[PDB]
Formats: C-alpha cells, sequence, structure tokens
C-alpha cells in the first residue's frame, strides 16, 4: 500500500489568487525505462462522479481548462492554479497507478474565506 | 652436518600444497584398475551438458514441475512477453541450481559463451514464430518487441525440428566475470516475444508449453576455486 | 640422480623446475596437477550415428 | 459516449451481499475496469480490477476473499460478487475504466448502498 | 532417417518415428576380457536364449501422471531363461537395450524424459528409518512418483521433483537419456553397457540401474481424441554371462 | 598450450540452406553450436585455459572429515581416548564434492591437527611438560583398545603416529586400499542376498578404525585435546558423474532427505530485478 498523501488538508484560498496543492508519496513513481511519472489528478464535487483532470502528473485531460497545471517528479508532485473560480469547490485527489493495490490520495477540501 | 637455514612458512599446514610424504603401508599391492565407462577428466565436461532450466520459478511453481514449463497461448499475444531474466549463470534463481550453475558455484570467476536451447512441446499441428533476444548492459531492459529487436536476437520458426538454440556470446570489458555478480560485471537480459503467434487447427489444444535448457560453449572457463554457498551443517552428522 | 626437469605453469601472454622422488612407493609422490586431457564427447554426443551441425537433425 | 451506467439502489439488510453491476460502451478486449468504494466517512479506496483481453483479476488485500470479479464477453456488463455483507459496507460504489496500460479514462455515476435492517 | 529395426535373438523391433539410438557413455556392451576377470571357473553364455527382447507390463499416461521407475535386473526375475540363469548363478554381467515406446497422435501433446540412472540409491519417506525391499520395486510393474510428499514409514520419498535421490530432477539429463516428444518421437532407445566398480556382482541384491520416465510437459488432448495413451517398455539383455553355478535361490 | 579453450573464427553474413541453430534435443544430444553460427563475429585468439577445473585440481585440497575430543587425566575411561570409523559422510562439504561422482579411485594424504587445552577445576598443574599423542589405525578385524593404558597400543603391525605438540601437523600418504576396482560413493543394493539387512552404501564401507590417546600420564591435572582429520585426494580418477545434491544432508549412513524447492522464488516470469510498474508486462 503506497500512500500518496496530501498537505495541507485545505487552504481556503480566495477567488482571484494562486494556489499550489502538493502530494507526497512513500515511494518514487518514476519509471526509469519510459520516463513517465505515474500520478493522476482528479476533481470531485459533492453529488456527482469525479472527473480526471491530469494524467502522467504533467498532462491535462481534454475538456479541462488551462487553469490547472501539474508539475513535480520523483516522489513530490504539485498542482498550481493561477486564478481559481468559486465554482471549483471540490476535493482533489492525487491517484497513483504505479502498482497494487491502487491507492487514492487523501484529498484537500476547499473552505470559504473571502 | 650440512648447514641449512629455515625460512618463513616452516612447520605450517597449508591446505593447498603439493609435498611428498611417507607411506603408511609400504609395498602395498593396489588392486588392478579396470575399464569403467563414463570417465570424467574435467568438470567442464559436465557444464557442457544440457540441463532443464526452471524459468517459471514463481512462488507456487518452485515446489512442482510447473517451474520448468513456459506457457504459450494462441490469442492476440502481440504485446505479451513470454519470459525475461538477467544473464547471471552463477548468481540467479533461474540458473544457480542447474547443472551449469552448480559447477560455477564452486568457482569465483567464469568466462565464456552460453547456449540456451528452447524446445516446443506443443502438438504437431501447432505452429508459431518467436523472437528470442539478448540485450547487453548499459540500458534498461526492453519493454516490447520493438525495443528487443535491437539486440542479439534470433527468430525461431516452430516446425518439423522442435529445438532452437540462442547463443549468448561473450561481450564484456573484462576477460572474466564474477560468479557473485554485481553492478560492475553485469551481463544483460534474455527475453522472449511472439513474432507472429501460436495458431492451432480445430481440435488441437490451444495452449502449449516450452522447455529451456542451458549449457556452456567450447570457450567456457572457470577459475578461483571456492566453497559452494549451497550446503551447510549445524553439527557433525551421525 | 633421476632428477626430472619439467615446465612451470605461466601466463600465455626460468620457467622450469626440478623434481626428485624420495620414497619407494608411488603413493608418496606429489599430485598430478599438469594432466589436462579432456574428452566431453561421451556425455555430449553419445550417439550411435554422428550428427553434423549444418545438416538437419532428422 | 462511453458512459458506464451502473445499477440502481440496492439497499437491504446485512448478510445480503448484492451484485453491483455496470454497463459499458466499448469493445471488451485489451482494456480493464475497476470498482472503487466511495463513502464520505472513509475517503476513497479500491477493490479489484478485471482485465478483458488478458483474462486475469486482482483484489484489494483488505477485500481479499470479501470480493470477487467476473465478466461475460458477450454481455457488455460486469458485476461484483460480495461476501459477508455488513452494516459498515454502506458506500457509493463506482465504476472506472482504463484505456491505456493505466489511468482511469472514464467514471461511472455511482451507486450507493444503504445496509439497514 | 526416422526408421530403425533392432533384431536381437528371436525378436525384432520396428520403429518408424524414432529419434536415434544413444549408446551409454559412448561404449557398446561386450564380454569380460581375461585381463579384468576375477572368477576362475568357465562362464556360461546363452547368447540367444537370454539376450532377447522382454516386454514389461504397459502403463497409462494420464494428465495428472507424475512419473515411474523400474530397477534392473530385478524387473526381469520371472522373465524367460534370463531369470532362471539369475536364480541358478551367483555372479552375472550384461548390458541392456531399453526401448520405451508411446504413440499418441498429431493432435496430442506432451514430453517424457527417459533416463537410466546408475546406482540410483533412494531415500526413505520417513527420515530416521530405512526402506524395505518391497518399497523400491515389486515386479515388472512400475513404481509411481507422487505430486506431493509421502508420509510412509518404510517407503521411498516419492516426491517427483527430487527424483527420489534427493537431487534436482532437471539435472537428471547428466545420465544416458532421451526425450519422447509426441510432436517428434514415438520411441526412445538407450544402449547401456555394464557399469560397476566390480567385474561381476550378484543380480539379486544389486540394482545396476534405475529406468525413470518423467513427464515434463503433461499430456493434453481435446475431448474428440482417444484418451487412453499407454507407455510400453521393452528391455533386451546384451552380452550376458554368469559364474558360480549352484542350487537355485528363492527356490 | 594445454589445454587452451577454442578460438572464435571470424564469420560474416550468409544466406544458406544449412541452418545449425535448429536442432532436436529429443535424441539426447547436446547442441554443439558456437556463437559464430548465429551472428557475425571477429577473430579473437583465446588464451584462456581449463587447468583449474580438472578433477585432480578440483579434489586435491585438504578438507576436514572428523573432529574428536579426549581427556588426559581420568574418569570414565571411555573419555580418555577417541575412536572413529572412517567415513567421508560426516562433513557436508567434502561429502557433496565426492558425491558429484558415482565412482572414485585415488591415493590419499592424511593430516592430523591436534590442539590441547587446560581444563578447569581444583588441583591444577601450574607447570607441565609438552604432551605426546598417539594415533593408531586398526584395519578391520584387529583388537581395539578399551582404555588409554591398554596392551592393544603396542601396534606391532598396526601403523601409528607418535606426535609431540609444538611441531607441524602429522601427515602420511595412503594408497588405494579398497577391495573393488574403485571407491563406490553409492550403492543401490543390500548386504544379504535375500534383499534385507542394510540398504545403501554403508555395507561396502569397510575401511577400519582410528584411535587417538595421550601418551603422557600427567596425574597432576586434567587436559582436553581435540583432533581434526584432513583428507587430500591425489591421483584421482572419477567415473559416472551425477547431479549435485539439492536437499540438506541428514544422516551419515543414508541418502535420506526432505523435499526441497528446486530453486529460489522470484516475483514474476518477467522479473529482471526492477520495480516493474503495472502494464503489458505486469498486471
Ligand atoms: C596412523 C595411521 C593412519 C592411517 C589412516 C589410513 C586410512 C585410509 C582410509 C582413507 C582412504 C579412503 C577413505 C574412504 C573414502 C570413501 O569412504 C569412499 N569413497 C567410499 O567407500
Amino acid at each position: 500500500y503506497i500512500e500518496a498523501s496530501q498537505s495541507p488538508s485545505s487552504l481556503a484560498v480566495s477567488v482571484g489568487e494562486k494556489v499550489t496543492m502538493s502530494c507526497k508519496s512513500s515511494q518514487s513513481l518514476l519509471y526509469s525505462s519510459n520516463q513517465k511519472n505515474y500520478l493522476a489528478w482528479f476533481q470531485q464535487k459533492p453529488g456527482q462522479s469525479p472527473k480526471l483532470l491530469i494524467y502522467w502528473a504533467s498532462t491535462r485531460e481534454s475538456g479541462v481548462p488551462d487553469r490547472f497545471t501539474g508539475s513535480g517528479s520523483g516522489t513530490d508532485f504539485t498542482l498550481t492554479i493561477s486564478s481559481v473560480k468559486a465554482e471549483d469547490l471540490a476535493v482533489y485527489y492525487c491517484q497513483q497507478y504505479y502498482s497494487y493495490p491502487y491507492t487514492f490520495g487523501g484529498g484537500t477540501k476547499l473552505k470559504i474565506k473571502r | 652436518g650440512l648447514p641449512t637455514m629455515l625460512t618463513p612458512g616452516s612447520n605450517q599446514f597449508l591446505t593447498s600444497d603439493d609435498f611428498q610424504s611417507p607411506s603408511a603401508m609400504p609395498q602395498f599391492d593396489v588392486t588392478p584398475e579396470m575399464k569403467i565407462p563414463g570417465e570424467v577428466h574435467n568438470l567442464m565436461e559436465i557444464a557442457e551438458v544440457d540441463s532443464v532450466v526452471p524459468v517459471n520459478n514463481t512462488k507456487e511453481n518452485i515446489n512442482s514441475m510447473e517451474a520448468y514449463r513456459i506457457p504459450v497461448t494462441g490469442g492476440d499475444q502481440l504485446h505479451t512477453q513470454v519470459f525475461g531474466f538477467q544473464m547471471q549463470p552463477g548468481l540467479n534463481s533461474v540458473f544457480k541450481r542447474t547443472l551449469l550453475g552448480e559447477i560455477l558455484n564452486y568457482y569465483a570467476h567464469w568466462s565464456g559463451s552460453v547456449k540456451l536451447t528452447f524446445v516446443f512441446c506443443g502438438s504437431a499441428m501447432a505452429t508459431g514464430k518467436f523472437l528470442l533476444a539478448y540485450s547487453p548492459p548499459g540500458a534498461s531492459p526492453p519493454q516490447n518487441r520493438k525495443q528487443a529487436m535491437l539486440g542479439t536476437h534470433v527468430i525461431w520458426d516452430v516446425g518439423l525440428q522442435s529445438s532452437c538454440v540462442l547463443c549468448i556470446p561473450w561481450i564484456s570489458q573484462t576477460h572474466y566475470r564474477l560468479v557473485q555478480q554485481d553492478e560492475y560485471t553485469s551481463a544483460g537480459y534474455v527475453t522472449c516475444w511472439y513474432q507472429t503467434g501460436l495458431i492451432v487447427p480445430p481440435g488441437a489444444p490451444p495452449s502449449c508449453t516450452i522447455l529451456c535448457f542451458a549449457s556452456a560453449c567450447n570457450d567456457f572457463s572457470v577459475r578461483m576455486l571456492r566453497d559452494t554457498p549451497f550446503i551447510e551443517q549445524t553439527q557433525l552428522l551421525q | 640422480m633421476g632428477a626430472q626437469v619439467s615446465t612451470q605453469k605461466t601466463g600465455a601472454h626460468t620457467i622450469h623446475y626440478t623434481n626428485i622422488n624420495y620414497y619407494k612407493d608411488a603413493a608418496s609422490n606429489s599430485a598430478n596437477r599438469q594432466d589436462f586431457t579432456q574428452d566431453p564427447s561421451k556425455f555430449t554426443e553419445p550417439m550411435k550415428d554422428v550428427m553434423i551441425k549444418s545438416l538437419p537433425a532428422l | 459516449e462511453v458512459q458506464l451506467q451502473q445499477s440502481g439502489p440496492e439497499l437491504a439488510r446485512p448478510w445480503a451481499s448484492v451484485k453491483i453491476s455496470c454497463q459499458a460502451f466499448y469493445t471488451f478486449s485489451n482494456y480493464g475496469m475497476q470498482w472503487v468504494k466511495q463513502s464520505p466517512g472513509q475517503g476513497l479506496e479500491w477493490i479489484g480490477p478485471f482485465y478483458p483481453g488478458n483474462a486475469d483479476t486482482s483484489y484489494n488485500q483488505k477485500f481479499k476473499g470479501k470480493a470477487t470479479l467476473t465478466a461475460d464477453k458477450s454481455s457488455s456488463t460486469a458485476y461484483m460478487q460480495f461476501s459477508s455483507l455488513t452494516s459498515e459496507d454502506s458506500a457509493v460504489y463506482y465504476c472506472a475504466r482504463v484505456v491505456a496500460t493505466t489511468d482511469f479514462d472514464y467514471w461511472g455515476q455511482g451507486t450507493t448502498v444503504t445496509v439497514s435492517s | 532417417d526416422r526408421v530403425r529395426s533392432i533384431t536381437l535373438g528371436n525378436s525384432t523391433i520396428t520403429t518408424q518415428e524414432c529419434a536415434n539410438v544413444v549408446v551409454g557413455y559412448g561404449v557398446w556392451p561386450s564380454y569380460l576380457q581375461d585381463n579384468e576377470a576375477t572368477a576362475e571357473d568357465q562362464p556360461t553364455q546363452p547368447d540367444v536364449a537370454t539376450c532377447r527382447f522382454y516386454t514389461l507390463d504397459s502403463i497409462q499416461w494420464q494428465k495428472e501422471s507424475d512419473g515411474w521407475w523400474w530397477k534392473f535386473p530385478e524387473a526381469l526375475k520371472n522373465m524367460g531363461l534370463f531369470g532362471q540363469n539369475m536364480e541358478y548363478h551367483y555372479l552375472g554381467r550384461s548390458g541392456y537395450t531399453i526401448h520405451v515406446q508411446c504413440n499418441a497422435s498429431k493432435f496430442h501433446q506432451g514430453c517424457l524424459l527417459v533416463v537410466c540412472v546408475p546406482e540410483a540409491e533412494m531415500g526413505c519417506s520417513d527420515v530416521e528409518r530405512e526402506v524395505v525391499a518391497a518399497s523400491l520395486s515389486s515386479e515388472d510393474t512400475a513404481k509411481s512418483f507422487s505430486r506431493t510428499e509421502s508420509n510412509g514409514q518404510h517407503t521411498v520419498q516419492t516426491v517427483v521433483y527430487n527424483a527420489g535421490m534427493g537431487v534436482g530432477v532437471g539435472n537428471l539429463t547428466i545420465f544416458p537419456h532421451q526425450w519422447i516428444n509426441l510432436r517428434t518421437n514415438n520411441s526412445a532407445t538407450i544402449v547401456m553397457p555394464y557399469i560397476n566398480s566390480v567385474p561381476m556382482d550378484n543380480m539379486f541384491r544389486h540394482y545396476n540401474f534405475t529406468l525413470m520416465i518423467i513427464p515434463f510437459a503433461k499430456l493434453e488432448y481435446t475431448e474428440q481424441a482417444s484418451n487412453y495413451v499407454p507407455i510400453t517398455v521393452t528391455v533386451a539383455p546384451m552380452c550376458a554371462e554368469y559364474n558360480g553355478l549352484r542350487l537355485a535361490s528363492h527356490q | 598450450a594445454v589445454a587452451r579453450v577454442a578460438d572464435t573464427m571470424p564469420t560474416g553474413p550468409r544466406n544458406t540452406e544449412s541452418v545449425p541453430a535448429l536442432t532436436a534435443v529429443e535424441t539426447g544430444h547436446t547442441s554443439q553450436v558456437v556463437p559464430g553460427d548465429t551472428m557475425q563475429t571477429r577473430h579473437v585468439k583465446n588464451y584462456h585455459s581449463r587447468t583449474e577445473s580438472s578433477i585432480e585440481n578440483f579434489l586435491c585440497r585438504a578438507a576436514c572429515v572428523y573432529i574428536a575430543t579426549y581427556k588426559s587425566a581420568g574418569g570414565t575411561p571411555t573419555e580418555r581416548y577417541a575412536s572413529w570409523r572412517i567415513n567421508t559422510r560426516q562433513m557436508v562439504q567434502l561429502r557433496r564434492k565426492f558425491e558429484l561422482f558415482t565412482y572414485l579411485r585415488f591415493d590419499m594424504e592424511i593430516t592430523f591437527v591436534i590442539t590441547s587445552t587446560q581444563d578447569p577445576g581444583t588441583q591444577l598443574a601450574q607447570d607441565m611438560p609438552v604432551l605426546t599423542h598417539q594415533i593408531m589405525y586398526i584395519p578391520p578385524g584387529g583388537p581395539v583398545p578399551n582404555s588409554a593404558t591398554d596392551f592393544a597400543w603396542q601396534s606391532s603391525t598396526n601403523p601409528s603416529i607418535f606426535w609431540t605438540e609444538g611441531c607441524a601437523p602429522a601427515r602420511m600418504s595412503v594408497p588405494f586400499i579398497s577391495i573393488g576396482n574403485a571407491y563406490s560413493n553409492f550403492y543401490d543394493g543390500w548386504s544379504h542376498f535375500t534383499q534385507e539387512g542394510v540398504y545403501g552404501f554403508n555395507s561396502l564401507n569397510n575401511m577400519g578404525h582410528i584411535y587417538v590417546r595421550h601418551v603422557n600420564e600427567q596425574s597432576l591435572g586434567v587436559s582436553t585435546s581435540t583432533l581434526r582429520v584432513y583428507f587430500k585426494p591425489k591421483h584421482v580418477r572419477a567415473w559416472v558423474p551425477r547431479p549435485p545434491r539439492l536437499s540438506p544432508y541428514v544422516k551419515s549412513s543414508n541418502v535420506n532427505f526432505k523435499p526441497t524447492a528446486v530453486t529460489t522464488e522470484r516475483k514474476d516470469i518477467n522479473d529482471v530485478g526492477t520495480l516493474r510498474p503495472v502494464g503489458y508486462t505486469n498486471h
């Protein structure tokens, strides 16, 4: 059970600024053969099914706006947004697919601070 | 008498010396030696004999004959790898217990080419083609046939003759390697892939098996005799 | 003085030694370390009919 | 397009292990699909994959023996086998599919179970 | 060429899909020369009445079969005049020709290893005990290896992958051996000379060699094909001689 | 030279109907192919030799076969001397090395290493001269001593060593003293003609006994000595090689064993010692 944990639990960042989520693993997720980082970023709002935003931890799913930008490598991964919208209240998950069993991230809530 | 002088190394017992010694049974009449077939003069006469290699030595298969069988299936197997292992004749769970690895385990240095004979034990109506590749060190192990075709490969077409030989050559920067292999004397990887695929008529079993044998070529050598790390005891046997 | 002068084992890139037997029994001699015969055809090709690599096996 | 229609509500008493079901809109060769258990009191976790085109199946260690998977090639529908249904098993189970070697290209709507008696 | 015919005594063997013939360790059987002789009385040599092909009982190759072994010459106690000469004499000496034969189909598959192990000393199922005579070989019928361990008391430890001797089965190819591949073969012929450290030995308390047949590729076939596949062994003594004539043993 | 391994003759590209890569192992014939038959190669002059893999070089190295202990002062006379029935089955290393071959024939060089110590207790010696030990070999049949001070130690015909501490280890050479034409490491047979009694190689083992004692009487204290026996086979000939053993040894008079795995496990059939993520090779 590899753990791709997240910090902090939430930021409550205001609308119109930048935010940088982080995800730290217990074991590297980089395959030295094909040079790929096995991490995906998922978006989950209460009520509906979660949606994939980022695959390979550095490439964005089609139909997703340019606000989300993934970065990082090795063990440590980051997700930077330059200008959030009030409709983006969700818990984002850093899901690993390196090995078994599949383990999803701890999430990160979005509170109200404006 | 004659003046002599004792040097270092006197009154010592070195277990690998050649000195004469008096006989306890003078004028003993040794019984005649006869002709007994199968005389061994060199241990490399034994390492040059094919031995079945347990490539499929997973957790469950080591305690059965399933360790010796390499399975092949006839679907769309273009993206699957039949097998793959490091080339380490002395220190490797696949090779260290065969008739070759057992001989190398009593020696610390080895050097030569190695023969790997693959035998298709399917039905007489099953046909296929495989790619048997060897990849020297310096790069990551191949992940697919498109990557594994760039090494020393043989394309084996299963037909009337059942066995195909893949000869791993000698490519190293040193004359000898270490049986206890390390990152500095690495020898690469041996992999198998489906060239076309296994096709059977209506009636033949759709899945088949392969057997692997390993021996040494006529340029294999071993040196530095050591103890084997395979046998041990706690107390004197009685 | 049946002293025997043999050749020493050296690398194949002052190389001779002497030997005298002091005892009446052949069991007292040193080891026969320089007998390097080998014939692996009895274990590798114990076949009634010879086989050629180039020719098909059957 | 490739929406994974799941099963309807299956709330019942415990010890009534329900076969949760999902449909698919893609060819059932050389892909995979998984079930993931969602309850807001437990975050997110994972159960087991079924891999069409390879004919193999794994399971989560916490759910070993608890769960089992099977599919039909000519049915376009995959369901779960469950064992020893409990009251704490209440969660919104999902379905996900794999287009590549890994990653989840699509998600199911999410069917919840309310184990009450 | 795939056809062969072996004629010995008043018997002949015809095979149309053989691999070849393996000759021991490169040497053909022959009689004992006067240089190596130790017994002084004139030996007997019933060349035709003894050196002929005797057929052991057949066995069945099942999908879950593990292997079988015979021990020689004790497998031929009650077989023709060979057994009579064994009973009436003290010392005997001979080589052998072993013909294992099994034909299945072009739609069957499998692979048997056939070995002739000299001095195949075996271990007991219960360590701290010793085997009995009946647990090593009963008659021309086979003794079957097992998939798992044997918890007997005075039986042989018949786990298949240790080959009874406590070694690795895959290395059993060091001995004179052949492979029966139903794809390629339907027979296996091995010519074994007399291997021992004495010029002659008693043929009732010594097992010169053990013939082991072991499936490495299990038999597989479709429901439309014949499911009964027998394996048959046929052994012929070669250049057999005996010394020490006296009354018969076992009476 | 003798005996240099073969050279790799230079080979180039070819397109022929004589394929040597395809063979048939069903005939019990090991393929005699070389690397030049499956790829283009270069001419290298191979100066390597197989001098260290020969039988005479593989076995002519002294190895321990027995460790025995005996006291010098008194109490329970059986403890005042040591005896041993000669085997090669009590130390696993040389036992396996010898068991690689079915038949052996060689001369032996035997070395004895004797190390003594001072036992604790009341009434210690506080000063004592050097100790002299006696090793006597009794062929099968001769009288065997029942005490340190026994008439059987004269050794009128039995060979003996009188060895004094502070000197080199005792040593001799012994010819091929077997009854048969070779040493039988294995025996698939019995001792009696009715197929009963003793099964295995133990019946043919008729080599004799070795007894060791202190010549000194001491009588002021107790001293314990330990004798280690080393065997060096020279002029070795070997017949009918066998596979090396898999199971650990249990008895010194049987080949009894417990079923062991053929090799060591690995994670997958495609395992090459890497982390190996999921997909198209690992599922
Ligand atoms: C003080 C005199 C000591 C004399 C000691 C002479 C002992 C000679 C016997 C050693 C040589 C043969 C040892 C036996 C070897 C193995 O048991 C055989 N390979 C199996 O029979």
